[PDB]
Formats: C-alpha cells, structure tokens, sequence
C-alpha cells in the first residue's frame, strides 16, 4: 500500500523512460514544421468540429495541445518563453532540447550517469557559444548592409509562415518600421492595423504611428498644436454625442472608444482613409520615430496571423538594432557549434568526451530535420558541410532552393546572434532539468 | 532502409478518404451521369445527380475529405460550374500521388512540381481557347442556351437567358469592367402565371407587404435604413409599471404614444420619407400605434426584410445601418423616384421602388409562374446563366467540352516533361495521367470503353485540335466545335487552380493534433 | 466489528515487508543527496508542477498511504527544526541500518538485539564525533569566518549565483533577533517574503515588519520618522459596518442632514488622531475621499485595506496594541518605529508598507527579489537551513568535517569497537560501520564516479596517509581533504542524524505487526 | 563525400570497441580508458595504451608491451575483407539436403 | 562490430556498397597510420631481441604458461634465433613429456 | 531524368548513367558499349516472355488425396 488510490509514483527505471518519451514526444511532434518546407498540421479539438484548422507554426502547435506528463510541460513552457520573448527558435529549440534527451537515452544505456553528461554539456555550451560569438558579425557602418542584413532576417522569421509567398513586400515594411525607429526597440511604437479587403500585397505603411479607430461623428479633419489628454481628449470608454458637442464647441478633438494598448501606446508617441474606414494620423509628434504598419486582407483570419508572424519579425529585428552582430542561419551556425564541441572532445576526461560528442550530433540533427522536411538527401548535404566547416570555409549551409551547399553570405541568409544565444541555451537547460529529474512524483488527484 | 516514425501512414489516411469522396462522386458527372441515391436519417429517400447536391448531403468527418467538400464551394462561388470536374480531379492528383510518395519522392517536391504543370497547363488552355467579344450580345445568348439545354430546363432557356444577358450588360460596362457582382442583380419569383412573364426591373423588387399601413406610395422617398425596433417603453430589466387608477392606465396610453412618436419626430426632421425595418422576431419590430403616426408623417412601411435583401438594397440605394434613433441622420439615406406596391394577378404584392437616382448599377428580374418548382428551376436556371455570363467577363474565352481540355493537357504536359529535369518529370506526367479521368469517366456514363475513347482522342489531339472531345448526345466521338458544346474557360482553369492548390495542402500535412 | 476483510500482515514477513517499505523511500531520496543530487518531478493534485532536491521537500509531497512509511516522514518534522539541510542523511541512513539488518534476521538474530547494538554503535560513533571535532569561534564571537559557512550552504541551491550576499544578512538576522550569548534563536521571530521581479541580489533585511499593503493616497507623507503609529480596527471616517453600509437616502431632505452627521464625523476623528499624539494611522479598512483630503491638510500618512493577520504582525513588531476603536486610543497603544516608506517595485503597484526601527530589532523580516517565483520559493528554504547552519554553530561552534569524512571515520571506530563485544549485537556493529559507508557511497554516485573504489581509496587515506578525515571530492574539486574546500557540517546536525536514524530504526524494529479494517 | 563519411566513423567505431573490450573483460571502467586514448592520440602521444597490470594507461613504449606489424596489417585486411563478403551478400539460396 | 555498425547504417537508408566504399578508403588511411607508427630496428640488435621478448610475452597471454610466462619468452626467442631463415617450424621440433614444472623447460 | 533531359535538351547523341563513379556521363568516353545483337536479343527476349507468360490464365495441377 505505497501508492494506490490515484497517487503513484514511476521508479528510476521507468520515471527515465517516462521523462524522455514525454519530451522526445513534443520534439518528433513538430519537428516536421522546421525550415521553410515545413509540413503543416491538422488541430481538432475532441468533442467539437468547429476548431478544425491547419498550420505549420511550432509555436502554435505548442500553445493549443494540452499537457499531462510533467517532463514535457517544462519544455513546452521553456518553449513559449522563447515565442513570447524572442520571437523566434520555438521550434528549434523543442527540437534541439529533445535530440539531446534523445540521444542521453542512449548514453544511460550505456551507464553513463547523468550528471556525467550535465558536464559535458556546460563545457560543450561554452564552446558551441564561443563559436557564434567569433563567426558573429556586427555593422556598426554602412547602414545599407545593415539595412539588407534587416531584410534577410526578416525573409527567415517569415519563412514558412502565411506571408511566405508575398514576403518581398513584407520584408520592406517590417525593415522600414525598425529602421525609422533608429533607437529603443520598444515594439509599442510600432502598431499594426488590420482591415479587410485586398490582398496581401496591398499592405500600406504610415509613418505618422496610424490608428486602428475612428472617432466621433463630425469631428475636425484637421487640429494645430494639440495638446494630448488621455483618460485633444482621449477616452477608453464611448463618447455619447451630447459631450461630442461640447468638446466641437471648444475645438476639442473626441476621440472616443480607445483601447487598452491605444492609452499605453499613444501616452508616448489628421484623418486618413484606408480600407473604407476613418483612421487617426498624427504628425509632428514628440519622439516622432514611431510608425504603423496597415495590413489588408480578405478577412480577419488572414489578417490575424499576418500580425503574428510579423510581429514576431518586429522582435528580433528590434533586437538586431540592440545587438548588430548576425551569423549565418541554414546550418551554418548548428554545424560550426558542433565542430567546436567535437574539437573540444579531444582535450577532455574520458566520460566527458562521449556525452560532448552527443551534445554536437544533436546540432547535426537541426539540418538534418531541414532538408529531410524539404525532400532533399540529408544524410549527403549534412555530411558534407561536416567536410567543409572542418576545413575552414564557416559559411557553407543548406540551399533550400536549388537543394544544394552554397555560401549563405551570397545567398543571402543570417539570423540574429542573440536568437541563436537563447536557442542554445535555453535548449541546454532545459535539458539538463530532465537529466536532473530521476523520480516523478504523482499524488492522489482531487 | 528501417522507417522506424512512420508519418506517410496520414498521407495514406488523407489520400484514401480524400479518395473515396471522388470516387463516390464520379460516375454523376456529365449529362449521362448515372443517379444516385440519398437517404435521410428520418426515413425520406431522394434521387439526384447533382455533384454539389450529393457532397452536402454526405455528413463528411474526415478532415482532409472535408477540404475536397469546401474546394467544390469554392468552384460555385467562383466559376459556379464544374463543381463534380473539381472534386474528380483533385482525387485522381491524390491517388497518381500515392504512386510517387512509394518511389521516395518528397510532397514538397511534389507540391513545387504540380504548380509548374499548373502554370503550363494554364498556357495550354488560353492558347486553345476562342476569344469572343462581350459586347456581342449574339455569343452570350446562344452560350448560355446550349449550355442551359444541358441543365434541368431545355424549353424555357431561351427566355430565361436572355433576361440575363441584359441584366449584366444593363448593370456592366461592356467590354470595359472584369468584375461583376451577382448580388447585384435580385431574382423575385410568385406562384401563379408562366415563364414567359417577366419583368427586368431597373429599380428594386421586393417580396413583403407594406400592410397595414394605408400610404401605398411615397414620390419622391429618402429611404432610410433603421434597425432599432421602434415601439412603446421596453426594458430588458426587472422593472414594474405604476397605475393609481383608470386615469395613469390610459395616461400611459398617452405616454406611450408620446415614445413612440418621439422617435418619428427626428426620423422626419431628416426628410426620411420611407424606413427600412430590419426583420426581427425576438421582439415587435413595429407595433400597431406606430403605423398611424407612421401613416400621419407619410411613410411608407418596410419591415420584415432580410440582411441579405438590405444588402442588395445598400449597394442599390447607398443607404447605411442605424443601429439608434440618435445615429440616425440624413447623410445615411438612399433616394427613389416612385413608390408603390403592384399587385397583379401572378406578379404578387410585389414593392416596386424605381428611380434610385444614386450610385450604383442594379436591377432585379420578376418572374411568375404555375407551381413552386416551375418557378423555382427558373431561378435555379437564370444564377447558371449569371454564373457562366460571369466566367465569360473574367475569362473572354471559350473552350470545347467532352473533357478535351484534358486531353490536350494531359497530352502536352507529357511533352513537357520530356524537357524538364529532375523529380519534375515523373511529378508532372503524373499530373498528366490524372486529367484523363474526366473523359474516360464520360465515355464510361456513354457507354463507350473508357480506354479506346482517350486513347482515340489522344491521337486525334496531336493531329488535330481541342475539337474532339465526346459527345454523348450521338454516343460517340464528333467534333465538339460543330455539336456547339462549350464552357467558358474560367471553369477549367480555376478548377486546376483551386484543385492543385487543395492537393499542396493536403500534400503539406504531415499529421494531425487534437486539441482541446 | 469489520474483521471481515480486515489487512493483516505478521511474522518476520511483516518484518521484511516493512524494511521494504522503508528501502523504497531511501533508494528514492539517496539520488537527491548532495549538492550533485537528482531532482524531483512533483505533480500537484491541483495541476501544478515543480522541481526540487530538498528532502524535506520531498517527504512532505511524497503522498503514501503505508504505515511505515509515514513514521519515516513525521521524522522530518523533528530534524528540519535542528539540521534543516540532510534530512536525506537520516533516511538514507535509516534505509542503509534496516537493508543490513534483513541480512541479521536470516541467521535468526531477534529485532530488539539488532536495535540493541545500533544504540551502542551510535554511542560509539557520536563518541567519536566528538573528538574529532574543530571549533571555529571558539570563546570569541566574531563575524568573519561565521559568513564563509553559509556561503558554501546556498550554493546547493538555484541561488548559487548570488550566494554571498545573502549570507551577511543571514547573520545579522540572527544577531538581531538574538544574541549569540544567549544561544536562543527563534525561527517565529524570522519572516521571509519576496516578490517576482529582479534579481536575487536585491535580497535586503527590513528589522521590523513588510506587508505588502499601499497608503491611504499617493499624496500621504512616503516618511513618517517619528515613533507614533496607531492601529486601529475601523478608519478615521463615519464608523461603516465590515461588509456594507447600505445608506437610505430617500430625497434630499436627508442627504443634506446625515452629510452634516457624516461630515461632523470625518472632522472629529480625523482630528482625534493628533489628539492622542499618533502620526501614522493603519487601519484595516480603507479612506474615503473625503477623508484622504483632510488627512493631506493635516498632514496624516494612514495605510488601506491592511489583512488580519498583517494587523498582528505590525502590532507585535512595532510594539503597539490592536485598537478595537478610536475611543480606546491611548499614548500607550501606539506603536514605535524609526522611519515608514513605501517601497514599490519598478512599473508594478505594489507599494509594500515598509516598517523600518533605524536601530538593532527583535524581529526581522527577509524581502527576496528575483525573476521566477518558484525559484524564490526554493530561495526562502535555502535560507531556513542557512538560519539552521547559524544557529547549530551558535548553540555550539564545534563542527566535523563533512563531504563524508565523518561517517568513513566512524565506520573505523564502530568496526574496532564491534571486536570488544561479545554478544549478538556484534553483527549488529558492523552493520551500522557498513550503513554508515552509504552516504558518502551515495555522493560519488550522484557526482558520476565509482562509489567502492572511491569509499574505500578515502578509508586507507584515513588510516595510512593522515589521522584527519578527509572527504570525497563531489563537487570535482582539485582533490580531498575538504578542510581545504571548506565543506564542514555541524557537529549538534551530524549527532542529530545518527540519533534520529537510529531511533527510526528502533521504531520500525520493534514493530512486528500490523491491522486495519477495510472497506466492509 | 557525404555519405562516405558516415561509414568511415563506423571503421574507426569499430576499431576502438577492441581495447573496450579488453577493458570490460579486465573489469575496469572501459568507458573511461577508452575515452582517455582518444583524447591522448588526437593531440600527440601516439604511444599510449592499456595497462591491464595496474588498471589504467600507460606508455607501450616504456612499459614493454609490443606486437609485429605483419600481425596488425592481416587483422585489419582479414576483418574488412571478410566484413565485405557478408556486407556485399543481400539473399541467400538454400538448397535440398542429400 | 564492422557488420554490427553496417547493419544500423542500412536502417538509415544507407546502402551497402556505399559503405564498401568508405571501409576501403578508411582502409588505406588505417594502413597509412601504422607505417608512420612502426618502428624497426636496423641497428641495435639488443633492443630488438628485447623487443621479441615482448612479442611472446604478449603472444604467449590467456594460456596455461601464465605462471612461468618468463621463462618461455626466453626459449620462443631463443630458438628463433637459431633458425635464421624461413618461418618453417618443422626444423623446430617440440617434445611433450611429464614431471617437473614449466619452468624446467629445456632448450 | 537528368540523363534523359541531357539527351534532349544537352545534346542529342545517347548518354548512360555513371555508375562506377567515374569523371562524368557519355560512357563513350568511359569505353562502356555493348553488343548490338547482345540488346536486341535482350528486349527480345524478354517480349517473347512476357507474352508467354499473358498468354497463361490457367495453371491446372491435380492434388494428392
């Protein structure tokens, strides 16, 4: 009578099985989504047909599934750190925490203990971290490869998302927005309308900080030197047309209907019509670096997830003007990291040496989901950037394109450093918390 | 090789019941398609052969089998024929796709090489095709009427069409405009008379009384548009109404004309002379003291109407919603000329408003007729002919039936591979291979052999032209340009074109997650 | 009744059975201990979730329904109060006596003798504990040497990165509250909150009392230097019930009269409170606006919406009373203190009462910052076995090199003495030298190292190479001898443990039966 | 190559299993003698090896300990060649007992 | 262990004859490895006669001689050195005989 | 198909696959030929046996009882 009733517990033999099938299991779950040719995936809820929909989104795929095993909330909640954050390496880092607990499973086999492989994997991070941090490439001149460096890291944060096909024109309007920023990244400058009609390549931009609102009934097309009251008067809740009145007598603008992010975004930042709606134009204004991007779509579905992914671009692109430096992305960074673990693996103690050697194949296993995603022969491109990362050349990565090596730098390939900072670490400690754990404890459930 | 994660078992999954939708739905199509049978679950049994017909009344769960039933909505909405073309398509892609995912190839290369033949397959069709000129009302007459002679209705489409020939060239710009809105132009239809009566309206038509209102017209009306239901005090609260005596009884009476007529009052100092009551039913939209006062400002009484019938009259009239009396303003007010209601002997009480005098291109067709079905195939007919009208200002073109299409396409493309390099060639043959399912699935409702046919028009296609294609009037293969046996173009390009991009979808899905 | 389908289970069966009970929740807690030792996955029965290595963590959770095995966790109840740390030493060792013992049953040696020759065992180990033993203030009481302990303690936690700051405080805590003359140190009198935001390092000691409770109005004086603080149960305003007031204005006939009765009361008390000499005005109710505007006139700061029990706390850290009501008021009801701020934290409105003496307290609270609030929860109780730490060196200086050294080395003396006693308690000794081996034998397998060849290479360096015990090296640190790494545990903690696990022994021995009705 | 690469890890995997389990049949930890071989011979030290005497690594060339090389050159051809005969062999036909 | 590794590389979709491929280049640089680490002794024949020694002192290992195993690497050596041609042992006889113990082993 | 389109789109004359991982394809270069009689003979044959064998739509064998 140890546990029964509902409270039980899973010993060491099983709680190491248990810990590992529950985060290997959510790492093979949206593996498929990495890269631009990510597979999409079906979502419906049980009990209802309504909540049918399709997506390739890792983060979305976290976000909605529901959790029982312990082991698998922790990376699933390490991973909406990183969308709510960062922005981007939601999947990569699902990915990277599980391919390392995957290949653990089969270090314990071989009795290796794991705390034995928790140090090989704060040394390893060491390396793989120096890695980036040498081939990182900052621009503090040259604002027009700084600007092209903006477009290429946004093509990659859009990639695989609805606005794939159209990201050309995306791409100038989220860069556009962080360049006329030119300071603090705080992305509620940075507003984001939404209205129906026309097609994704009908996104227009206003640098004036646009709004998404239209006030009053008969209001003045036009105010000098206004004097901003939120609560010119601004107010959250509907201005009845009675005090409308009075404020036009007064020459007062009522701006009525304002909502939560409207108080908190315009207390630090003319009438426009775009999309068959009145819309809010500010000029003039103090810290006037604001902007408002305007999307147009058919519907809000469209419009809704064409905020997402761009606001995800907005956040590492703001902090790619924190942080200049950029490296190369399409296997290049995950192939030099793996290099230097496996240079590392030969000046270390012995049990140290096979849990690195680990830590590096589960590097080798991001491109390896990349390309088998996109059809092409994984088992050729990634060996052979193992032959040429190994032999100087720490630019060569996947071609998603052609299905081939080339130099991302040509091809026009990088992302942030500090994304794939966060991606490797937050990976590496969040599998080192499941190595830690050796015993699930379950009481009886009320 | 070991294949330990076996994710292709879901593309298995989603081909299969994708699949057997098409496979169900095949042997429907065209005019020889064999009838099938549908049972409700209450005990009735129908017969139809109506593709769209028999895939809503299939009560779909798979989720993938649901994309081929709103793929074939899409093709209505759009081209509005060959809503069985598309399903039969996009089935026989999914089935030639489960011959190239076993030899190792990838659906994403698959997805990439589909939409290559997709855009060479639009060339093939456009270079074939016959452009005809949209002012000339000649083509859109005898178009519509074969292609209606192939619908339900063989006798009366020689009425029917040409009514809709004028409706669309009255409202469009010939040969200037490529969009055209079918809302725009409302079909009315009353028991009582025959098909030959009909009436293209230039204004609006509408259906409900204007009873018991005793106006009957309004010259000269700023008709507006209010959805707050207008009547006595309500409130939705626990509330309780005081009576000291008979006196504070019929003083409410008093009071309770007063809030109905406090309302009128502003609604008058707009100009507001006809009002458009929203149909509503959780409560008295307009109650019994409202229609004198209503009739003592002299305005005409409009309620009952649908969103759908206001929506045609927004764009008519160009008249706004008010959701309040206090929203209520003149700016938000359409126009007409005349007012009245007609009642005449199979036309009905009928709301004949002529004279919009705003912007806007509308009219509306009256129609009469026997019994309800005589009436009701007639406006079944007339939205055939709107829509293959419509496919024709979109895409200016004509194409050969009997499933020529197909085999110039899937005859060219073979070629066409021939030159490309990579996966491509076997993904693109394929996609070649998959459009000979049309017409062998013709020459198989004609009683013909479904091989020799496509076989023989193979050849009779690198010789000659689009022209051949089978004609299941004379049971056999003629040359299509003569029997005048067409469809616009519209139809078979969006077909490939919303077809291949639900096969790419269905392609990308790797697995599915319930949620909860 | 109910002996129908009643549980039995007697015999030495039952004696064996209980042993296995007692070697399940050892094996589960041996991986925990050290500071390389295995987490711990807790499923809340309410969906929550977290993560921890405490021991006593573990048994508090740890829901089991065997007799057995609820003696072994009311043990932590007894040795979280002295040692706080290695409540896993007990268990361990407990499990390590009673794994031995089941080899002593098969050759027909009694419970009770087994029991009887781990008392005399533990007499001889604690003996040895004794001598070997270091001081460290030593008739001297300083505040150098004290700090560098604890520093070492957190440093098993999450909290490693910021564990030197917090062990200063940690001693002036203690001295605070208590002198080290008078060894009696009182965890009642120690408080520990925190909120989430910062960093560990912001971690400061407030001697007084912290509620996280605002001011009557933004416009209040943030500084009340003086020592006059009253404490009332109702605000100074027109008396209002707890719930609701619900008053009937039925015209303005009587608006006009209970606003002059209303307003005569908002001038009478709030002019009272400088009556009875009071600055300060904490009330567990809340202000009108018409109160906060003439408190502002008058220049009285009064505190809002304050909870039950922090209205205890104020009154017993400040040295006041709890005013049922004005009337009662006196110079001896309030309270005393040095200065009163309101502290908020960045962009939160939090706006914590902060109750500062400006001189040596009897009560200090402990305000922790960080990042997560599950890793300052595991930061409360890192500092509970730190206040152990001080307080086991304040009751006694003397320590015993630990990291292992002190049970290899009296596992030598219980193994020599075992030879003097001729009886069947002689299997008995050696078994405990054996139990004894399992905790460091535990602490090399958690850091990933051989455990026999590693216990043992230490045993012959502590009988060949030097007569000081030396450790093992867990933290893979240059080499052993942990004097040099300066890993010591209390010599009062390491008495404790073998006592504690000895008795547990003795209480599961001695049990040889057990009986509950079932379900009838 | 690409592909080629895998393979050749799969030679050298196999040659290091040797003194692994030469290591486990002596009852020491092979994991770590093994591991420790590697780490010496990748940065010098091309004359470490098993010591099974005392237990852990030492210098062949001081301890005394040698083999010949005809020896070492056929263990390396024999094994290849015969692992390619069987590696090449894809079905195999069994015919009737007489 | 070559075919144990071959049979985990044919489940990743890896053919065999690619593998043949990679063990016969692997192959050369194997060979490759141990000519630049052999040493011979043209001169000094001391340290090699030492190193002959070593060769039956390792030859001779997991047999019955483990108890004089000194003793035979000096008869194995020895003898050898008297034949100073070809490797055919039938010049070299061998007798079988009881009593004593195996470090009696005559020469 | 790579090969196939290089007949067609590269050059005309026929070219064979590498499969000794030589230099490239055109196995003229390689000196790789065969027979003329050694190919029609192949294809012959091989029609000749597939024939036989869709000719075949009874194989008739009376059991043991």
């Amino acid at each position: 009578n140890i546990f029964k009733a509902g409270a039980d517990e899973e010993r060491a033999e099983t709680a190491r099985l248990t810990s590992f099938i529950g985060a290997i299991a959510i790492g093979d779950l949206v593996k498929s989504t990495l890269g631009p040719k990510g597979m999409d995936k079906i979502l419906l809820s049980s009990g209802r047909d309504a909540s049918l929909m399709v997506t390739n989104d890792g983060a979305t795929i976290l976000k909605n599934i529901g959790v029982d095993n312990p082991a698998a909330k922790v990376l699933v909640d390490m991973s909406r750190v990183q969308d709510d954050e960062v922005g981007d390496g939601t999947t990569s880092v699902t990915v990277l925490a599980a391919e390392l607990l995957r290949e653990a499973e089969s270090l314990i086999a071989k009795k290796i203990h794991p705390q034995t492989i928790i140090a090989g994997w704060r040394e390893a991070t060491k390396a793989a971290r120096e890695a980036l941090l040498s081939s990182a490439v900052d621009h503090g001149s040259d604002e027009v490869k700084f600007r092209q460096d903006l477009m290429n890291i946004a093509g990659t944060t859009l990639s695989s998302k609805l606005l794939t096909h159209h990201k050309d024109h995306f791409t100038k309007l989220a860069v556009e927005a962080v360049l006329r920023l030119k300071g603090s990244g705080n992305l509620e400058a940075i507003h984001i309308i939404k209205k129906l009609g026309g097609s994704l390549a009908d996104s227009y931009l206003d640098e004036g900080f646009l709004l998404d609102k239209k006030i009053g009934v008969n209001q003045p097309k036009r105010i000098e030197n206004a004097k901003i009251l939120i609560a010119c008067f601004i107010n959250r809740q509907l201005i009845y047309n009675y005090p409308e009145q009075l404020f036009g007598a007064a020459g007062v603008m009522a701006i009525e209907h304002a909502d939560f992010a409207g108080v908190e975004r315009l207390a630090l930042v003319e009438e426009v019509m775009i999309g068959e709606d009145k819309l809010i134009h500010f000029s003039g204004v103090a810290l006037g670096e604001a902007c408002t991007i305007v999307l147009r779509g058919a519907t809000q579905q469209i419009l809704d997830e064409a905020e997402r992914s761009l606001h995800d671009a907005l956040c590492v692109l703001a902090q790619t003007v924190k942080d200049s430096r950029t490296v190369y992305g399409g296997g290049c960074s995950e192939m030099l990291m793996a290099h230097a673990v496996t240079q590392l693996a030969n000046r270390t103690p012995g049990k140290e040496a096979v849990a690195m050697e680990s830590y590096a194949k589960a590097l080798r296993m991001l491109p390896t989901i990349i390309a088998d995603n996109a059809g092409y022969d994984s088992a050729d491109l990634v060996a052979q950037l193992r032959a040429a990362h190994s032999e100087g050349n720490t630019t060569a990565g996947l071609d998603m394109r052609e299905g081939t090596i080339g130099d991302m730098a040509i091809l026009g390939i990088t992302e942030s450093f500090q994304v794939k900072r966060q991606v490797l670490l937050s990976a590496a400690e969040a599998a080192e918390v499941i190595l830690r754990v050796d015993n699930i404890i379950k009481a009886a459930p009320r | 090789y070991q294949d330990r994660d076996k994710p292709a078992q879901i593309r298995f999954s989603n081909i299969s019941a994708a699949k057997a939708v098409a496979d169900a739905i095949r042997t429907s199509l065209g005019p020889k398609g064999m009838d099938k049978m549908i049972q409700d679950g209450k005990g009735d049994v129908t017969i139809t052969n109506d593709g769209a017909t028999i895939l809503k009344q299939m009560q779909v769960l798979h989720p993938a089998a649901r994309m081929l039933v709103e793929l074939s909505k899409a093709q209505d909405i759009e081209a509005g024929d060959g809503t069985t073309s598309v399903v039969i398509i996009a089935g026989s892609l999914l089935d030639s796709c489960t011959k190239l995912l076993q030899k190792g190839i990838h659906p994403t290369i698959i997805s990439e090489s589909f939409q290559k033949a997709l855009e060479k397959g639009i060339e093939i069709l456009t270079d074939m095709s016959r452009p005809v000129e949209l002012s000339d009302r000649e083509t859109l007459l005898n178009s519509a009427t074969t292609s209606l002679n192939s619908k339900v209705v063989s006798q009366y489409s020689s009425l029917l069409s040409p009514m809709s020939v004028n409706a669309v060239m009255k409202v469009i710009d010939p040969a200037t405009a490529t969009s055209v809105d079918l809302r725009d132009i409302k079909i009315v239809k009353k028991l009582g008379g025959t098909i030959d009566d009909c009436e293209l309206v230039e204004g609006l038509v509408l259906t409900q009384k204007v009873s018991n209102s005793g106006i009957t017209r309004v010259e000269k009306a700023k008709i507006g548009l209010i959805q707050f239901c207008l009547s006595a005090p309500k409130t939705d609260m626990d509330n309780q109404i005081v009576v000291s005596d008979y006196a504070q009884m019929d003083r409410v009476l008093r009071e309770e004309r007063a809030y109905i007529l406090n309302l009128v009052k502003q609604i008058k100092k707009t100009g507001c002379n006809v009002l458009l009551i929203q149909k509503s039913i959780l409560r008295d939209a307009l109650s019994d003291l409202a229609l004198h006062f209503l009739n003592k400002m002299k305005i005409m009484v409009i309620k009952d109407i649908e969103r759908e019938d206001i929506e045609f009259i927004c764009k008519t009239i160009g008249t706004k919603p008010v959701a309040h009396i206090d929203q209520f303003t003149a700016d938000m007010l359409g126009s007409a000329e005349l007012a009245e209601e007609v009642n005449l002997n199979g036309s009905g009480k009928l709301l004949k408003i002529t004279g919009c005098a705003s912007p806007g291109k509308t009219v509306t067709i009256v129609v009469r007729g026997s019994n309800k079905l005589v009436i009701e195939e007639a406006e079944r007919s007339i939205h055939d002919a709107l829509c293959v009208i419509r496919c024709l200002v979109k895409k200016r073109a004509l194409i050969a039936g009997g499933g020529a299409p197909e085999i110039e396409l899937a005859l060219r493309l073979t070629e066409y591979s021939r030159t490309l390099s990579g996966m491509e060639s076997y993904c693109v043959r394929a996609f070649a291979d998959a459009m000979e399912v049309i017409p062998s699935t013709l020459a198989e409702n004609a009683g013909l052999n479904p091989i020799s046919t496509v076989t023989e028009l193979r050849n009779r296609h690198a010789q000659g032209e689009k022209t051949a294609g089978i004609n299941v009037r004379k049971g056999g293969i003629s040359n299509i340009l003569e029997e005048l046996v067409v469809q616009p173009l519209l139809v078979s390009v969006s077909a490939l074109t919303l077809a291949t991009e639900t096969v790419r979808s269905i392609l990308k899905i790797d697995d599915v997650v319930n949620t909860r | 009744k109910d002996q129908d389908r009643k549980s039995r289970l007697m015999g030495l069966e039952a004696l064996k059975s209980h042993i296995m009970a007692a070697k399940a929740v050892a094996n589960t807690m041996r991986t925990s201990l050290g500071p390389n030792g295995l987490d711990k996955m807790m499923v809340d029965k309410d969906g929550d979730v977290t993560v921890t290595n405490d021991g006593a963590t573990i048994l508090s959770m740890m829901d089991v329904d065997h007799q057995i095995a609820k003696l072994m966790v009311e043990l932590s109840k007894s040795q979280d109060d002295e040692i706080g740390d290695g409540t896993t030493g007990v268990v361990v060792l407990a499990g390590a006596l009673l794994e031995e013992a089941e080899q002593l049953l098969d050759r027909g040696i009694h419970p009770i003798r087994i029991a009887d020759g781990y008392e005399q065992a533990a007499r001889v180990a604690i003996e040895h504990l004794d001598k070997i033993s270091d001081s460290v203030l030593v008739d001297i009481k300083d505040t150098e040497p004290l700090i560098q302990t604890a520093k070492t303690t957190l440093g098993s936690k999450v909290v490693n990165s910021c564990h030197r700051q917090m062990a200063e405080i940690a001693v002036n805590a203690v001295l605070t509250v208590a002198d080290m003359e008078r060894r009696d140190v009182d965890f009642e009198l120690i408080k520990v909150e925190g909120k989430v935001g910062g960093r560990l390092e912001d971690t400061k000691l407030i001697k007084g009392v912290i509620v996280d409770k605002d001011f009557s109005h933004p416009q209040m004086p943030k500084k009340v230097e003086d020592a006059k603080i009253a404490i009332l149960t109702c605000p100074f305003e027109p008396p209002k019930p707890k719930t609701k007031h619900k008053l009937d204005v039925t015209s303005v006939e009587d608006y006009k009269a209970l606003q002059k009765y209303e307003k005569e009361k908002f001038e009478e008390m709030i002019q009272q409170i400088k009556e009875t000499g009071a600055n300060l005005a904490i009330c567990q109710w809340g202000f009108d606006d018409e109160a906060n505007h003439l408190l502002l006139q008058n220049n009285l700061p009064a505190v809002r919406w304050v909870g039950g029990p922090e209205i205890e706390l104020i009154a017993i850290a400040t040295g006041g009373r709890i005013v049922p009501r004005f009337s009662e008021l006196t110079a001896e009801k309030l309270g005393f203190a040095g200065l009163v701020q309101e502290i908020s934290f960045g962009t939160t409105k939090d706006k914590m009462l902060v109750i500062e003496q400006c001189k040596n307290s009897r009560a200090v609270t402990i305000f922790i910052r960080g990042g997560n609030k599950m890793i300052i929860e595991e930061a409360k109780r890192s500092l509970h076995d730190a206040l152990c730490v001080i307080r086991n060196l304040i009751r006694d200086n003397r320590v015993v090199y630990g990291g292992g050294a002190a049970e290899i080395s009296c596992a030598l003396a219980v193994s020599q003495e075992a030879d003097k006693c001729p009886t069947l308690e002689q299997y008995a000794m050696r078994a405990f030298a054996d139990a004894l081996e399992v905790i460091p034998m535990a602490l090399s397998e958690n850091s990933g190292m051989n455990p026999i060849q590693t216990m043992t290479e230490v045993r012959a360096r502590q009988v060949k190479e030097m007569n000081p015990a030396l450790g093992i090296d867990c933290l893979h640190k240059g080499t052993n001898d942990m004097k040099q790494q300066h890993v010591i545990e209390t010599l009062i903690g390491k008495k404790q443990q073998i006592s504690l696990a000895t008795q547990m022994v003795r209480m599961i021995l001695k049990i040889d039966d057990i009986r509950k009705p079932g379900e009838s």
